[PDB]
């Protein structure tokens, strides 16, 4: 009986896959556009809110913008679903390693500890692994800023300009185009994010109820997280809107 | 089949077809044979090995002081049992401090082979198993099954061609009842040597003996004293 | 610092230097014996007083070395004994305690002497000594010895230390035996009585 | 293990490579080898000898064959999930 | 089906559209393969007669027997797979021997036979192992509580009985039990009955050959579960024989 | 040597064997402290239908030993296949639950003496609150071993395989001795005999209180 | 008994002993181990199937395919 | 579909009758007890000279005067190694002398068949070792050659050879190796017997030697000893 | 050594003379519990084979707990290891029981007197916490001095030729016997009854009870 | 647990499968060369997939164990990282060796690592519902001796000392052109030996020294990770000596 309802999907591939991690990367490109971009005074992520209706009541800071830590900030590309269980196991490492050490948390520090768990489920035991892939914002004391990608077995990538989500591709190559290894400053770089968004995105001009960004910048020695609300982002998509304006001309 | 898939898997007329595929295995181990007295227990046993230039490690185990066994079947399922048995025998001697009962122990073994028998996705133990002990209410020659039931025979012969052997025990069931030690073994060995071809006629070096009694404890002749039972020569009575 | 087995080290050797006892100091309940032991041929020890405890963490302490030893195919140092000695016996614990063992062996940064005693202590000195009456000892000897003494000229060392020592001794029915370690060989010079040595010298 | 080096010896009657290559060597190479494997083996040993432009097969060829046959083979092979039935 | 690789019989977690559990099912045909074994409940007892099968010609007394002691005053005889039954010797003489030590007076058989029955049935919910192969009744004499019959079968059902059979022939021999006046009654006239309605229901296929074993548990035996003299089996035996005939 | 403080104490039990047979006198009254809460107590217990045991000191402490030995009993017998409570079985068993006990600093402390008959030996075996067996002559058990027991000895050394009888005077004796000597007693004592029969143990039956002597 | 008929039998070789041993057998199987012990019988020179044909018969019916020596023993 | 577990009509289980095979698969390993010592004999059978050939092993220790030679899959033989390592010292410390090879043999064969795929503990295996291990020793007893299969049949042998040419190599040595062939004799045997399963011919960095010999502890053969042998085949 | 407290007493003095071959275990006939002995009769000393005799005595609870055990030690030795019980049972058994008695002060001094099963003999002593050691003398219970000393003096012959001026043989140690337990009893007052002197051989075991002097 | 469901079973071939699927994922790509040199063991990837946005710095595909343990690991697929995979055995061999040296005094040997490779492998066969990891991991370190060793382990679990191997993408190819490479002036002069990695991994696919990492370690002093700027001004000097040779 139980071995043959068993569809030995937690087996390995001769090519070295696993089937699973596979599926769940497409679940991830279904999904919305989560971007983070590298500055020289802080850093950004900027993230697809798909939660547009006239009545909201916001009980949340926002359903993709996760503060993980008083340190670190993430967003998300992938299931909701999943990323409810997995946002508050990820509160309770940042927190604890917080404890321990007093200083934030590296980015790289924080996609290790969930990936046993990823690679657990993947492997044995027949336990679907998480629908979404995360993209952590943090400066940690040791390299300065960072981001830090995470995928559906918890392979880990050091990433200075990256993009997972619905058009993937264009929004990474577009961003690759105009920046290439940290070029740009804190101000410029949020102007680049939403314009990324813009593109990938099916409305065109965007509002503050289709687009939310979240910065995380170090001041006085101590690292800042804000989600930023809805008054600067308005601010934000009109620098954009309006240099794309002249591109034409 | 699909009546032996997992030993959970039932026939229509409602037998479990791996619990008598387990006996078949049975047939491939070495022929033993188990007799009784009034004051002995007796077990006559074929060892085989790969290297007949060399002493054939015994198939007689100790289990207790008075409990000797003799395993035909799958060797490293008749040792991982006999641990079990040897474990409570050794214990009964420690807490109960009798020459512990055949049908005793015999009973724990039953509730232990059940459990794989009863439990999904795993084999049953195919290894009969004879057991030869004397207590106070004198000897018992017991055969245990592949499955978890017991007879308490006088004699019993299970192992490869196995019905030879029994032709003999049929035809002396009186007899052995009657016996002293030396007897019992006599006919064990005029017993175990049918069950092979016409041709071959044992040797004491393929020949180890559990002797069990009211006169002795524990002693395995693996060639000490088999030459004189041995001697008298009978060669495949039909 | 202590008695009951006891080391100094030297260049070319150390020495091991032992009592033959039984029970506590007050009566013997043998004369034959040796308590000396051979856990491994990197070295001897044995003690007394509290003699399951000696025994056990000094059995468990050859258990791990010997296996790694053996079958990794690279000698253990002063430094692995002592540690899987110190480890093992903190936990035990609160089950009697009294070991008082000499750990030696030639490594990288060469000769390693540390002294294992059954409170934690972990120590390398001049001499040491744990377990009871060498604790006066300590005092005499390091005058007479130098930080490198070959293995011959500490023969004769051992020899008037003894023979002085079996005087103000009033412990009998003992032996002194006598090791020098060569490295990760052990070998008996000579297993003298105590007694004999006070003529002799 | 026998048999396999039967299946070699009735393999090279059909063939016209060397009887200076042991048959017996190819046999212990590649043990639990089914019928028509072992004459893949021939048959793969005949490929690098056409690459190489021989009309003759040698035991240079051979020898990697049978290594190539236990390593990769197995995984395709048809043997563990019919056995298991049977 | 019968012959499959996924539930049906690999389960029993599994219905179907009737309501079926087809495994519980195959566990109740082969309690029916053997011979048959019956308890009869007296006013003051139990008397059982078994079929005790002769598998060799090299036996001895006890030799695969069906009767067990659960309890000292609770008898239990078993019918289909010996297998499954000496498991479930050890499991219901466990629930009375400790009930036994507490309680300190006789086990209530309502109350065994409501734990042996749970056990069962939580092996026929269960698709993770098969359910026992047999069937049994456990029968007893107190005075604390009366004489009871009860009866347990592959499903996990106990309810009382006043005369039951279990094996082959059960419903034939079921039938020669309405006719017999038994819930009033001696136990020493049941004897002679149990022992006439075994020797003619046996016939050479059900099983090749049997040996009559009968069990007192009544006012002849005070209360205790003891086997029959040999001059009680006899005479049983001989009047099973005349009526045979 | 320790002992818990008793407070149900069952004190003086002799037991002298004679051939397939014993004859005990163990008093039938247990006081606890002070007040003689059951002038009627049964220390003689049922392991199975050839033997019995009684048992002295903390009374208490007897009925644990009891139920692990019910227990035990009850499983083993009444199939009688081979397995069956036996002589040597019910001693050594008894003797393993007292030593499992003494292993902890608290034991519970009864002192037993065993009449049984086996498969083929009849035995008179002593089993201690702490463990260890022996067979055994005579032995007293709880105030027994200190006060009466050397008289008895003395008696038993040129016949030490005498008569019912003569072992009834003696124990009969010995109850208007027990009130002389030790206080917690009554004079309602049981007469237990160990036979093949079975274990009998009739109710308290009494003789004279005699502690009215003051001749000099 | 109806099968050895057809051919001829020893008296010393009969189906109870092989029932006894092993319950692997039916009624198609038990035609089968008769007519297999005739072709080893037949093989050696005999008119008459023994009891060493039979006992032989019921082990080569059945499959093997490296058999056992001290495999299971 | 059915079941691994299962028992097949012939009398044997499907996953032991497996891992028989997995034996086959390995390299040769000769274990010969002479009365002289146990002399223990594998082919290295490299293929490439960066190779270290020191490190390359198949004779690891299970005492300190108890040498194996393992055979099959090279990998599944090394957890039965580490578990013995343990086994041997733990002897040490509760007998207080060092362990036989009948002991050791016996109690790592229990572990070779616990087998049940599903609804079984994972403490406990769900499919047997294809491995067969060659136990060869000089020990209190004398010496000793004893013999484990992945079947958990244990048996005393004087001669065994496992590994490709398992079954024709046995048959071999049965003829020459005998009780009337000294030791060094036995290490000429081994060499002959180990060339048809080589690809290549006999040399001392194509077999690694050790024997342990009475009044000795196990040594392992040096390049001078093992080109001795060489010299005369 | 340590007034009976933690496990019951049961008085009793052992001594031990190891000869070559023969070796004399001599030990009271007793069973106590309490202060008076119960039974002159003991199983005290048990024989596991001829060439194995064990004493363990003291509290009568210890003497019954290890004296089975090593049996069953016995019975396991013979068949791993392949060497019958003698030295190496003995070894072995020390261990486990002085880590089982010393946290809870040790009551109990088994001794077993035995040959190897290679041969050569051995006589061993614990203390109570685990040391074996191959003696010529012994000494053990409380007094655990008190017969070492004749032992020393007698056998070993140091300062002394009087009673033997050589070493003792299987003649001498059993007339020896009868005078050392006939002298115990003036000077420890923890005996009643009589006396029991069993000697072990590899060819012959010997009892002899001996009254109380 | 309650999965107890089949990965790996054992077939009649002699193997087990997942350990041979794991196998041809090492055959068909992500080259992995190491040398042992006289002083200094360095090991290489090639692969890191930097693409010109991607960060160098804080990636590592190279993870010490220890100190004096290193190891480079290798598998890929179309999930071509199976950095997740390695995270898992990285994590529990940097415990075991940092244990290792509390117990045993001596610094912990590659020795010690490559027989922990072999049980955890086939630990995670004998397990119900489990199944072996794909990696093949490059063990590098020194003993107690101080004496440079390079360890090559395969996914059974199995393990050899090799003075120069190479794997990924033709294992045998890439080795047997190194194998001119490996002379006894390359073994004796550290900074040859740190060009013969480099020169090993430039056969399959040239340039790029943002793609290749390689980690360096001298004596039992603690692992450096060189920087990219490091290896670009390498592989230039590289190049020019093959046109010498040649």
């Amino acid at each position: 009986m139980s071995r043959r309802y068993d569809s030995r999907t937690t087996i390995f591939s001769p090519e070295g896959r696993l089937y699973q991690v596979e599926y769940a990367m497409e679940a991830i490109g279904h999904a919305g556009t989560c971007l983070g971009i590298l500055a020289n005074d802080g850093v950004l992520l900027a993230a697809e809110r798909r939660n547009i209706h006239k009545l909201l009541d916001e009980v949340f800071f926002s359903e993709k913008i996760y503060k993980l830590n008083e340190d670190m900030a993430c967003s998300v590309a992938g299931i909701t679903s999943d990323a409810n269980v997995l946002t508050n196991e990820l509160r309770l490492i940042a927190q604890r390693y917080l404890l321990q050490y007093q200083e934030p948390i590296p980015c790289e520090q924080l996609v290790t500890a969930l990936c046993d768990i990823k690679q657990a489920y993947t492997q044995f035991g027949g336990k679907r692994p998480f629908g979404v892939s995360l993209l952590y914002i943090g400066w940690d004391k040791h390299y300065g800023f960072q981001l830090y990608q995470s995928d559906p077995s918890g392979n880990y990538g050091g990433w200075k300009a990256t993009c997972i989500g619905n058009n993937s591709a264009a929004a990474v190559s577009m961003l690759k185009q105009d920046y290439k290894e940290g070029e740009m400053t804190l101000k410029s770089a949020l102007a680049l994010a939403v314009k990324v968004l813009n593109k990938t995105m099916d409305v065109s001009k965007l509002s503050a109820e289709k687009v939310e960004i979240a910065t995380l910048t170090r001041e006085n020695g101590k690292t800042v997280i804000r989600v930023l609300k809805q008054k600067e982002v308005e601010q934000l998509i009109k620098k954009h809107e309006e240099e794309e304006a002249k591109a034409e001309r | 089949n699909q009546y032996d898939n997992d030993v959970t898997v039932w026939s229509p007329q409602g037998r479990i077809h791996q619990i008598e595929y387990a006996m078949e295995a049975v047939k491939q181990g070495s022929a033993t044979v188990g007799l009784k007295s009034k004051t002995h227990a007796v077990l006559v046993a074929l060892k085989r090995a790969q290297s007949e230039l060399a002493a054939h490690q015994k198939k007689i185990l100790h289990v207790d002081n008075h409990i000797g066994i003799s395993i035909a079947g799958l060797t490293a399922d008749a040792r991982l049992l006999c641990n079990f048995m040897r474990q409570e025998c050794l214990d009964s001697r420690f807490v109960f401090d009798r020459p512990l009962p055949v049908s005793r122990l015999v009973s724990l073994i039953g509730s232990k082979t059940q459990i794989p028998t009863q439990r999904y996705g795993r084999r049953p133990y195919g290894v009969g198993l004879l057991i030869a002990g004397y207590d106070d209410m004198g000897p018992h020659v017991f055969q245990t099954c592949p499955s978890a039931n017991y007879f308490d025979c006088r004699a019993m012969s299970i192992g490869a061609r196995s019905q030879s052997a029994r032709t003999y025990l049929e035809r002396h069931m009186s007899e052995f009842m009657q016996c002293n030690l030396d007897e019992l073994v006599k006919h064990g060995l005029r017993a175990l040597r049918e069950t092979l071809p016409a041709e071959q006629d044992l040797t004491t070096k393929n020949v180890s003996i559990g002797i069990v009694g009211k006169d002795l404890e524990f002693t395995i002749y693996d060639d000490d004293d088999v030459s004189p039972f041995l001697d008298g020569l009978e060669e495949r009575p039909q | 610092t202590t008695t009951l087995a006891f080391k100094f080290q030297h260049g070319v050797i150390v020495a091991a230097d032992s009592r033959a006892t039984a029970g506590p100091y007050i009566a013997s309940q043998t004369v034959k014996k040796v308590i000396e032991i051979n856990p491994y041929l990197l070295g001897t020890m044995a003690g007394g007083a509290a003699d399951c405890s000696f025994w056990e963490r000094l059995l468990a302490r050859q258990c791990r070395i010997y296996e790694l030893r053996n079958k990794e195919r690279i000698s253990v140092a002063a430094a692995s004994k002592l540690l899987a000695n110190m480890v093992y016996q903190y936990k035990g614990m609160g089950l009697s305690m009294g070991t008082m063992i000499c750990g030696w062996d030639k490594r990288g940064p060469g000769l390693y002497y540390v002294d294992s005693e059954g409170n934690r202590i972990s120590g390398t000195a001049f001499s040491v000594g744990s377990g009871s009456v060498y604790a006066f000892g300590v005092m005499d000897r390091g005058y007479s010895y130098d930080l490198q003494v070959e293995e011959a000229y500490d023969l004769a060392r051992r020899a008037i230390y003894q023979a002085t020592y079996r005087d103000a001794y009033s412990g009998g029915a003992v032996n002194l035996y006598h090791v020098r370690e060569d490295g990760w060989i052990r070998v008996s010079s000579d297993n003298v009585a105590d007694l004999h040595d006070k003529y002799t010298s | 293990l026998e048999g396999r080096t039967h299946i070699f010896k009735i393999h090279a009657r059909s063939m016209s490579v060397e009887r200076d290559i042991r048959f017996e060597l190819l046999a212990r190479l590649c043990p639990n080898s089914t019928g028509a494997e072992i004459r893949s083996v021939c048959t793969e040993a005949g490929m690098f000898a056409i690459r190489a432009r021989r009309k003759i097969a040698t035991e240079k060829d051979f020898l990697e064959a049978v290594n190539k046959v236990i390593k990769s083979y197995a995984k395709f092979s048809a043997t563990p999930r019919y056995m298991t039935y049977n | 089906m019968s012959s499959i690789g996924t539930g049906y019989d690999l389960s029993a977690s599994t219905f179907s559209p009737d309501g079926r559990v087809f495994q519980v099912e195959y566990a109740m045909k082969a309690v029916e393969n053997s011979s048959t074994a019956i308890g009869i409940r007296c006013k003051d007892g139990v008397v059982f007669g078994v079929e005790k099968l002769v598998l060799s010609k090299l036996y001895e007394e006890g030799s695969n027997k069906r009767l067990f002691n659960v309890d000292r005053h609770v008898g239990m005889a078993v019918a289909g797979l010996l297998a499954d039954a000496r498991s479930l010797a050890d499991i219901a003489r466990e629930e009375a021997s400790n009930f036994r030590s507490n309680f300190g007076y006789n086990i209530p058989l309502k109350h065994l036979a409501d734990r042996v029955a749970m056990y069962v049935h939580a092996y026929t919910l269960y698709s993770a192992v098969r359910p026992f192969g047999c069937s049994f009744m456990l029968g007893s004499y107190s005075v604390n509580d009366g004489a009871q019959l009860y009866m347990i079968d592959p499903s996990g059902v106990s309810y009382g009985y006043w005369g039951c059979a279990i094996g082959k022939a059960r419903q034939a021999a079921k039938t020669e039990i309405e006719k017999l006046q038994m819930k009033e009654m001696t136990c020493r006239d049941v004897v002679k009955e149990v022992a006439k309605i075994i020797y003619i229901v046996h016939d050479e296929v059900k099983d090749k050959a049997f040996e009559l074993e009968l069990s007192w548990v009544g006012e002849l035996t005070k209360g205790r579960h003891e086997i029959v003299p040999k001059d009680v089996r006899e005479e049983a035996e001989k009047y099973a024989k005349e009526s045979l005939k | 040597t320790q002992n818990p403080m008793v407070t149900g104490t069952s004190v003086l039990g002799v037991k002298f064997d004679c051939g397939v047979v014993i004859a005990a006198d163990m008093l039938g009254s247990y006081g606890s402290l002070a007040r003689f809460r059951n002038i009627s107590r049964i220390m003689r217990v049922n392991d199975s239908t050839m033997l019995g045991a009684s048992g002295d000191y903390a009374d208490f402490q007897y009925l644990k030993q009891v139920l692990g030995q019910m227990v035990i009993d009850e499983e083993l017998f009444g199939d009688g296949h081979s397995y069956s409570p036996r002589a040597i079985h019910s001693w050594l068993t008894r003797a393993m639950y007292s030593r499992r006990s003494k292993m902890n600093p608290l034991w519970n402390t009864k002192v037993i003496g065993g009449y049984a008959g086996g498969e083929s030996f009849l035995g008179y075996v002593d089993m201690l609150g702490v463990a260890y067996e022996a067979p055994s002559l005579a032995t007293g058990y709880g105030a027994y071993l200190a006060q009466p027991l050397l008289r008895e000895v003395l008696e038993k050394q040129p016949v030490l395989s005498q008569t019912e009888a003569r072992e009834l005077v003696e124990r009969c004796m010995r109850v208007l001795y027990y009130r002389d000597a030790r206080s917690y007693n009554r004079f309602q004592v049981a007469t237990v005999t160990e036979k093949g029969v079975e274990i009998e143990g009739p109710l308290s039956a009494q003789t004279n209180w005699d502690i009215a002597h003051m001749i000099s | 008994q109806i099968h050895s008929r057809k051919m001829n039998v020893s008296p010393d070789v009969n189906y109870e002993e092989l029932a006894r041993c092993t319950d692997d057998f039916n009624g198609a199987q038990c035609k089968a181990v008769c007519v297999e012990a005739g072709m080893i019988a037949l093989r050696r020179g005999a008119t008459e199937l023994t009891h060493e044909d039979y006992m032989e018969g019921i082990l080569e019916v059945q499959a093997k395919k490296k058999a056992n020596l001290q495999y299971y023993a | 579909d059915r079941g691994v577990n299962t028992f097949s009509p012939e009398g044997r289980l499907f996953q032991v009758e497996y891992a028989i095979e997995g034996h086959k698969l390995g390299s040769t390993a000769i274990g010969i007890q002479t009365s002289e010592g146990v002399c223990l004999a594998v082919e290295k059978r490299i293929t490439s000279p960066l190779m270290e050939p020191s490190s390359i092993e198949k004779i690891v220790e299970i005492d300190a005067h108890i040498g194996c030679a393992m055979s099959g899959l090279i990998a599944d033989a090394k957890t039965l190694i580490d578990k013995a390592r343990v086994e041997t010292q733990n002897h040490w410390f509760t007998y207080n002398e060092t362990m036989t090879v009948e002991s050791v043999t016996q109690a790592v064969s229990n572990l070779a068949l616990q087998f049940g795929e599903e609804d079984a503990d994972p403490g406990a295996m769900s499919r047997p070792f294809g491995v067969a291990l060659l136990f060869g020793g000089v020990d209190e007893k004398g010496p000793q050659l004893f013999h484990m299969d992945p079947s958990g049949t244990f048996v005393q042998c004087d001669a065994r050879a496992i590994g490709s040419a398992s079954e024709g190599a046995q048959s071999s040595l049965q003829e020459v190796y005998h009780k009337s062939t000294t030791l060094k004799e036995a290490i000429k045997s081994s060499l002959i017997i180990l060339k048809q399963v080589m690809e290549e011919k006999l040399n001392a960095t194509n077999i690694e030697l050790a024997t342990v010999q009475p009044g000795q502890n196990f040594h392992m053969f040096t390049k001078e000893e093992l080109e001795e042998v060489i010299k005369d085949i | 050594r340590f007034s009976p407290y933690a496990f019951n007493g049961g008085t009793v003095l052992a001594i031990a003379g190891e000869d070559f071959s023969i070796v004399a275990s001599d030990t009271r006939l007793s069973e106590g519990f309490s202060i008076h002995t119960r039974d002159s009769p003991k199983c005290y000393k048990l024989t596991d084979k001829t060439v194995i005799g064990c004493s363990g005595f003291h509290g009568d609870c210890l003497t019954l707990t290890k004296i089975i055990e090593a049996r069953l030690k016995m019975y396991k030795h013979s068949n791993n290891k392949a060497m019958t019980t003698g030295a190496i049972a003995a070894m072995l058994s020390t261990i486990l029981y002085s880590r089982r008695f010393f946290p809870y002060y040790v009551y109990n001094i088994i001794e077993g007197l035995d040959e190897e099963g290679k041969g050569a003999v051995y006589s061993f002593d614990p203390v109570g916490s685990y040391q074996r050691d191959s003696f010529k003398a012994g000494g053990s219970a409380s007094a655990m001095l008190q017969p070492l000393l004749d032992n020393q003096v007698g056998f070993k012959n140091m300062q002394n030729v009087e009673h033997v001026p050589l070493t003792l043989d299987r003649a001498m140690r059993l007339v020896k016997d009868v005078f050392i337990s006939a002298a115990e009893r003036d000077v420890y007052t923890g005996d009643a009854l009589r006396i029991c002197i069993v000697t072990k051989e590899g060819i012959r075991e010997e009892t002899v009870p001996l009254r109380k002097d | 647990m309650s999965y107890d469901r089949a990965i790996t079973v054992f077939s009649p071939d002699g193997h087990l499968f997942q350990v041979e699927y794991a196998q041809e994922a090492v055959k068909k790509g992500s080259t992995a060369v190491g040398v042992r040199g006289r002083d200094i063991v360095v090991l290489g990837v090639e692969k890191k997939s930097v693409a010109k946005l991607q960060d160098e710095r804080t990636v590592r595909k190279i993870c010490a164990l220890d100190d004096n343990v290193c190891m480079a690991f290798a598998v890929v697929a179309s999930v071509s990282g199976l950095t997740a995979d390695a995270r898992i055995v990285i994590n529990r061999a940097r415990v075991e060796c940092q244990s290792h040296r509390l117990t045993v005094g001596d610094p912990v040997t590659v020795e010690y690592i490559t027989r922990y490779i072999a049980s955890l492998k086939q630990r995670y066969t004998q397990s119900n519902g489990r199944r072996p990891f794909g990696i093949s991991a490059l063990i590098v370190g020194f003993d107690f001796d101080g004496t440079p060793r390079l360890y090559q382990t395969d996914p059974s679990g199995t393990y050899h000392a090799w003075k120069a191997n190479a794997i990924g993408r033709g294992a045998k190819s890439v080795r047997e052109f190194l194998e001119k490479n490996y002379t006894d002036d390359a073994i004796e002069t550290d900074d040859l030996t740190i060009k013969l990695v480099i020169k090993a991994l430039l056969e399959v696919v040239q340039s790029g020294g943002k793609n290749i990492e390689l980690a360096v370690m001298r004596r039992d002093q603690p692992l450096k990770i060189l920087s990219p700027e490091e290896i670009e001004k390498y592989v230039a000097e590289i190049e020019k000596e093959k046109e010498e040779n040649e």
